[PDB]
């Protein structure tokens, strides 16, 4: 499947994933597209911040769906 | 002093998605971006 990660600029980076793709692995694909380490992304979906240990299905994110890149600001 | 605060919107983060995403996330983030003062390095490039 694919999903549309809208950057906070609004550059929608489409990427191919699986409903069982973990956020850790999705963020690694984002790092491949955007150049931001996964540990430093704050991935958002519909206002829900996702966590590394979870999956697209854990948030009921399916194909042809839209995500958001936000920064962690590595606050701690 | 001068330029004690410097929220910036690079080729990776722009106000429009910020206005369009969940308002509660925008408020939380805006507090992040202004408490650091210069948002550290939004876009991280």
């Amino acid at each position: 499947m694919q999903i549309f990660v809208k950057t906070l600029t609004g550059k929608t980076i489409t990427l191919e994933v699986e409903p069982s793709d973990t956020i850790e692995n999705v963020k690694a694909k984002i790092q491949d597209k955007e150049g931001i380490p996964p540990d430093q992304q704050r991935l958002i979906f519909a206002g829900k911040q996702l966590e590394d240990g979870r999956t697209l299905s854990d948030y009921n994110i399916q194909k042809e769906s839209t995500l958001h890149l936000v920064l962690r600001l590595r606050g701690g | 002093g001068h330029m004690d605060e410097k929220i910036t919107f690079p080729s990776d983060i722009d106000p429009q998605v910020f206005y369009e995403l969940a308002e509660a996330v925008q408020k939380e983030l805006l507090a992040e971006w202004k408490r650091t003062g210069s948002d550290f390095h939004i876009g991280h490039k």
